């Protein structure tokens, strides 16, 4: 459980997101 | 000179995150390739904004869990900046989401007087970039593949 891993995996999501985008 | 493709690119993502921090647009002469890196910095105010806007929310709720304040926590970024690939798929969407997010902390630190901490900032985002996906840009033609990508109708 840690703040910085979690957040990796949110840069992650973001960056499928804007797949669909760019 | 040594590592042209890093040189330009540290350029480019250096002024865009500056100009981002001050929302001034940069006037000092660019070198080698500088005509391309203008086109690709233009490409970044359109495209980079776009992101930024529609997705502050994600960014935002990653800078608030992120609490950075200096150099040292700058540096410390690099291990969550390669995320953008971790699915094994590199392209210049991957690219742009990590420029944007390099974009989302400049204007944190300069809201702090860190404005020195953006240069080390954007090393470290050109050294995630081209580090590790160096053979992916030449393929592409680097930044004039990148300015191509992006190329609008009109
Ligand atoms: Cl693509």
């Amino acid at each position: 459980d840690k703040t910085l891993e979690e957040i990796a995996r949110e840069l992650l999501k973001l960056a499928l997101e804007i797949d669909k985008e760019i | 000179g040594s590592d042209e493709l890093y040189r330009q690119s540290l350029e480019i993502i250096s002024r865009y995150l500056r100009e981002q921090a001050t929302g001034a647009k940069d006037t000092k002469p660019m070198g080698r390739s500088g005509a391309t890196s203008r086109k690709a910095l233009e490409t970044l105010r359109r495209v980079g904004d776009g992101v930024q806007r529609n997705h502050e929310t994600a960014f935002q709720g990653m800078l608030r869990k992120l609490d950075i304040k200096n150099e040292d926590d700058v540096k410390s970024l690099s291990r969550v900046m390669i995320h953008v690939f971790s699915d094994g798929v590199t392209n210049w969407g991957r690219i742009v989401t990590l420029i944007s997010f390099g974009a989302f902390v400049a204007k944190h630190l300069k809201t702090i007087n860190q404005e020195s901490c953006i240069e080390p900032l954007a090393e470290s985002i050109t050294d995630v970039l081209v580090r590790t996906k160096r053979d992916w840009l030449v393929k592409q033609r680097g930044w004039d593949g990148f300015v191509e990508f992006f190329h609008v109708e009109d």
